[PDB]
Order: structure tokens, then sequence, then C-alpha cells
């Protein structure tokens, strides 16, 4: 709670669950991060940009490559297509 | 060949280009019409945003956010605000006549807001298929205005708007079954022969 | 009762996910709501209420001190009871 509570001031920290031994939980294939963009590029997304303005949020997400779909992380290279 | 024209008629309803109206309830953000289509420069990224308006009523206020020129201009709400202005001024203008809001933003582009909900963008002869969107490519071809963000046709115009939304992690809307009743109208025989 | 699917948006009330964590948006309305996977309930909520709300998660002004005023409207010293 500490770590958000000093975020949401103005003033955010990093990297501080690196040595503190406990993660917050999260799915497979997604681990803890810290201000990540809420406007993760997914996997069938269209690449449009600067609409995503806003604020910086922590939580959860990918890999730097392994795309977002359907809940889980997948590598760029096997996007599907839907119909 | 004379200068086309999207509409928005009513809450959700579209009609394309080369003419071609459709029925697509959104409440998410949709990309309306563009010029970053496939293999172009991408000017202008015209889009626009409706909020409870899956089913029409008195809410469904619109939002629309219009993208050229590097600037950031929008509206709603009667009025239009810049967020980011956009270079070339000279060519930006803006008509408050009578109930509407006329708006160039170009020698090829115009845009017109009944300051209620319709979306009338007129684009002239400069294009001939180099846009793509809700509206769809304006080539004159009329039967090939629901070529999906996936590039295919797609039958159904429930799923080709899902295939034209920003954020594409919020909820894609719902295939309603089909009849020639809306819900009020809906078992309701009476009323339907005063609405028709 | 009827347990919809998710994401969910009716109503003016985005009902979606973020960095895997589900968030509730109410931004016509003027709050947006989370929870994480443990379960930690969260409330971002506008300005708009200054020194209006009165709840469990107290009144949003300045002061940190005050904000037990129970339901009738009464400073109680224990966090309990209110
Ligand atoms: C809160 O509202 C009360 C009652 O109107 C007023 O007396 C007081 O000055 C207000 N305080 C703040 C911080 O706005
Ligand atoms: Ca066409
Ligand atoms: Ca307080």
């Amino acid at each position: 709670e500490y770590a958000r509570t000093c975020a949401q001031e103005g003033m955010v920290l990093y990297g501080w669950t690196d040595h503190s031994a406990c993660s917050p939980v999260c799915p497979a294939g997604m681990e803890y991060r810290q201000c990540v963009s809420p406007c993760a590029r997914t996997c069938q997304s269209l690449h449009i940009n600067e609409m995503c303005q806003e604020r910086c949020v922590d939580g959860c997400s990918c890999p730097e490559g392994q795309l977002l779909d359907e809940g889980l992380c997948v590598e760029s290279t096997e996007c599907p297509c839907v119909h | 060949v004379c200068d086309a024209t999207c509409s928005t008629i009513g809450m959700a309803h579209y009609l394309t280009f080369d003419g071609l109206k459709y029925l697509f309830p959104g409440e998410c953000q949709y990309v309306l019409v563009q010029d970053y289509c496939g293999s172009n420069p991408g000017t202008f990224r015209i889009l626009v945003g409706n909020k409870g308006c899956s089913h029409p009523s008195v809410k469904c206020k619109k939002r629309v956010t219009i993208l050229v020129e590097g600037g950031e201009i929008e509206l709603f709400d009667g009025e239009v605000n810049v967020k980011r202005p956009m270079k070339d001024e000279t060519h930006f203008e803006v008509v408050e006549s009578g109930r509407y809001i006329i708006l160039l933003l170009g020698k090829a582009l115009s845009v017109v807001w009944d300051r209620h909900l319709s979306i009338s963008v007129v684009l002239k002869q400069t294009y001939q298929e180099k846009v793509c969107g809700l509206c769809g490519n304006f080539d004159g071809i009329q039967n090939n205005d629901l070529t999906s963000s996936n590039l295919q046709v797609e039958e159904d115009p429930v799923d080709f708007g899902n295939s034209w939304k920003v954020s594409s992690q919020c909820a894609d809307t719902r295939k309603v079954p089909l009849d020639s009743s809306p819900a009020t109208c809906h078992n309701n025989i009476m009323k339907q022969t005063m609405v028709d | 009762d009827q347990r919809v699917s998710m994401p969910y948006a009716s109503k003016g009330l985005y009902l979606e996910t973020e960095a895997g964590y589900y968030k509730l948006s109410g931004e016509a309305y003027g709050f947006v709501a989370r929870i994480d996977g443990s379960g930690n309930f969260q409330v971002l909520l506008s300005d708009r209420y200054f020194n209006k709300t009165c709840g469990l998660c107290g009144n949003f002004n300045i002061f940190a001190e005050d904000d037990f005023m129970t339901q009738e409207g009464t400073l109680t010293s224990d966090p309990y009871d209110f």
C-alpha cells in the first residue's frame, strides 16, 4: 500500500519490490511491473498513437514482446486473425 | 465525380460515401474515417466516440476527436475545443452559422455538426480510394464498404465496426437478434402503429 | 442477478481489465474503481465531491482527523462503531 500511496501524491518510487522478496500476484506470463501504460499495445490492435496521454498506472504486464491476446502473453509472430 | 458525404443519422446508424446504410450500436471509440490506411502517409484521423449509445435515448452525447496536421481539435457538449493547434492555421476555419458547426480543415476536407449527434464529413474528388474506416473506402463501388481492418469483407456490420474500435480491450458490441421491432415497440403493437 | 461476461460497458460504466487487474470506470460519474489479483479495493474519485461525500472512506476534505462523521454526522473517536 505504502508504494501506491506515495505514487498517488505525484512522486513515484521504482524497483522497490526487487529486494523486498514479495511481488503482488498476477497470472501466468506476466509479473508486476511498475508504471506501465494503461494502453497496452495488444495483438489485435490498431496502430494508432498519441491519444493515450493518460497518467501512468502500476500493474503486471507482458514482457517486451509477447503481445497480449486474450488474457495471456503470446509472441508477436503468432498473432491470429479473426472473422 | 461529385463530393461524397458520410453521415450518422440518429444515434447508431452510418451512411457510407458510396452509400450504404448499416446499423452499428457501439459504446467504445471508433475510427470513423482516416487516411492512414494500408500504404499511405496517413494525414487525417477523424475519430468518433459515443458513450451509453447502444440503445438510442436522451443519453448518447457524442464525442469527436479529429487529428489533422499534427493537431488535436475536438468537440462535444455544444462547443469545439482545441487541445493542440495544428501547424498550418491558414486552412483552419470555423463557420458557426445557423444550427450547424461547419468546419473546414484543408482543400479537400470539411466537417459539419448539428450540435446534437450528426457527423457529415465531406471529401472532395482528391482521394478516390485513399481512406478507410466506418464510411468505407470512397471508390464508387458500393458493396465493398465493409472491408474490415483485417482486410476482408464482412457480411455482418456488427462485426465490422468491432474491427474499427480504438481501445482494443473495451467491450465490443453484441450481435442483437434481428427483428422489426426495437425494445419498446417489441410486443407493443399499439405504440408501434402510432410511431409508424 | 444475471451473471454477465466481461468486458462490459452498459449505462456509461466501462467494466474492463487493466494490467491484468480488473477496473470499473465511472468517468461520467467521476470515479474509477478497481481490484487487484489478491483483492484490494481502490477508489479514485474526482475533486468534484470535495467536502461532499461521506461514507466508509471518509470525506474528501483536506483534514485527516475529522473524517469519521457518522451517517447522522457525529465526530466519533472510534474507527469501529463508525
Ligand atoms: C464544507 O462545507 C461546509 C458547509 O457548507 C462549509 O461550512 C465549509 O467551509 C466547507 N469546507 C470546505 C473545506 O470546503
Ligand atoms: Ca466502397
Ligand atoms: Ca478527511
